[PDB]
């Protein structure tokens, strides 16, 4: 409404929703396993 | 002789916001009607009905108006009827004024019953005049 | 014309269809 | 008779703000989420004879604006801001907005979005290097440095768009995204100027504020409030049940 | 005067206001 | 020339 | 005529 006072107005909300779930894109630990055919990639990047 | 025309609208007249009332409570929860649209939830408009020119008189239904009240939005994206942002319309119905409405629309009926009943009475009364 | 008044012609059939 | 009215009033309202206190608690892990607060006023029937009506509104007097408590995720995006800050982000229609919620995205293209909303710095919406680490500083400088190179070519990109506002000067619109008031508007200004004193940290997210107490105290209050007018209306109804008799000649 | 006498004049409107005017 | 009865007219909104 | 008075005729029922 028009205005010492609260304001007026009711706005009622309407729930929750999700909008996206991320991924974090972050470098993990290396495990050693000794076998000749297993690599770690360092950085930014994916196997195709 | 003109009450039992102004008490006999006056029960039609609550006959009819009663329902109006049945209407609402029944599909307050409804999502969809024979077409794409929501249940917008109905009202009755009650006016003096006085067909000649004394001013007052019993009262009449002039029509029954959909409630410009918003729309309640749910998030069912999923739901063929949702709109481009995932919401679906569904009914504004006061669930409690609804009821209230049912119980107020009962009683007046009743007092316009009882009203009918006195002067019923009183009109069979009237013809016993001096004999 | 008034909701209870008298008319020489019947209401037209009252039908409920489920889709339209 | 219209005293079976005032108290269903209430009654109804008594679900409106069940409503907004549920809309609260839907929201409690969302993150940057300000919880509005709900407050019955009462309004008298102005008229003739005894003013012994008096109904209830329920009406939303703004939102919480205590800043919640911090979630530590190690991401360089996720910002928290000093309290009273807000991130300026051009809404839908084409207009800006402030908003709590640090949890920034990179478009494919580059684009910083909040929420699919694009960030606005001091020059407009940002556009970064294609696919680029973002370390952001502790007063909204971004530097960019396309991973694997020099690190000593950690250039710096722009300034995020860090506007302090109270919560008295701020309405929710629609959407979900803050804006000012007509009458802050009127004393501040249409577009907000970026303040530099407010401390913006990296790799920390804003969770909601939705206190349980409260909500669990409203909850209990509403119940109660229910009963008592629901009570109050059977009374008038079988009050006037019996009077309608009184008709009968 | 007393509530449920008789007056020539109609009773103003019964209008409640949310916020001052 | 009366309005809604019942709910709509008994409940507080804004004049138009 | 008329027909089943009361539970059978007072439902939403498919067209036929």
């Amino acid at each position: 409404g028009a205005q010492t006072t609260l304001p007026s107005g009711l706005q009622i909300g309407t729930g929750v929703r999700p909008v996206a779930t991320e991924r974090l894109h972050s470098q993990g630990n290396l495990s050693q396993t000794n076998n000749s055919k297993d690599v770690a990639i360092k950085g930014q990047g994916f196997f195709q | 002789l003109n009450i039992f025309d102004i008490a006999g609208s006056a029960l039609a007249a609550q006959s009819k916001r009663l329902n109006v009332a049945a209407s609402n409570l029944a599909n307050a929860d409804s999502v969809t009607g024979p077409d794409g649209q929501p249940y917008r939830a109905k009202q009755v408009v009650f006016q003096v009905d006085a067909a000649p020119g004394q001013a007052t008189g019993g009262v009449k239904v002039a029509s029954v108006i959909e409630s410009q009240a918003p729309e309640k939005l749910v998030y069912e994206p999923g739901n063929p009827l949702a709109d481009a942002n995932g919401y679906v319309k569904m009914p504004n119905v006061d669930v409690v004024g609804e009821m209230v409405n049912t119980m107020s629309a009962s009683r007046s009926y009743q007092a316009n019953i009882e009203v009918l009943n006195t002067v019923k009475s009183m009109m069979l009364k009237t013809l016993t005049l001096g004999q | 014309g008034v909701p209870g008044a008298l008319s020489n012609q019947p209401a037209p059939p009252n039908e409920a269809p489920i889709a339209t | 008779d219209h005293a079976i009215y005032t108290a269903m009033g209430a009654a109804s309202q008594t679900l409106n703000q069940q409503a907004v206190t549920a809309s609260n608690l839907a929201n409690a892990s969302t993150p940057g989420f300000r919880a509005q607060l709900n407050a019955l006023r009462a309004v008298p029937v102005d008229g003739l004879s005894l003013a012994t009506r008096t109904l209830v509104t329920a009406s939303t007097p703004g939102a919480d604006m205590t800043p919640g408590q911090l979630d530590y995720t190690s991401r360089p995006l996720d910002v928290a801001l000093q309290q009273d800050g807000w991130l300026v982000v051009q809404a839908a229609d084409g207009a800006e907005g402030y908003t709590r919620n640090g949890n920034i995205q990179v478009g494919p293209t580059g684009q910083l979005t909040i929420q699919g909303h694009p960030v606005i710095g001091e020059g407009g919406p940002i556009t970064v290097p294609e696919g680029s680490e973002i370390t952001i500083a502790a007063d909204g400088t971004i530097s960019a440095l396309n991973p694997g190179d020099p690190p000593n070519t950690v250039a710096p990109v722009g300034r995020l768009k860090l506007v302090k506002a109270e919560g008295n000067e701020v309405q929710r619109s629609d959407d979900g995204l803050f804006r000012l008031t007509a009458e802050a508007q009127a004393e501040r200004g249409a577009v907000l100027a970026a303040d530099p004193s407010i401390r913006i940290m990296s790799g920390v997210l804003e969770g909601s504020n939705v206190k349980p107490v409260e909500a669990m105290t409203d909850m209990i209050a509403n119940a109660r409030r229910f009963e008592m007018q629901m009570k109050v209306i059977t009374s008038v109804d079988e009050n006037e049940g019996r009077a309608n008799q009184l008709l009968s000649m």
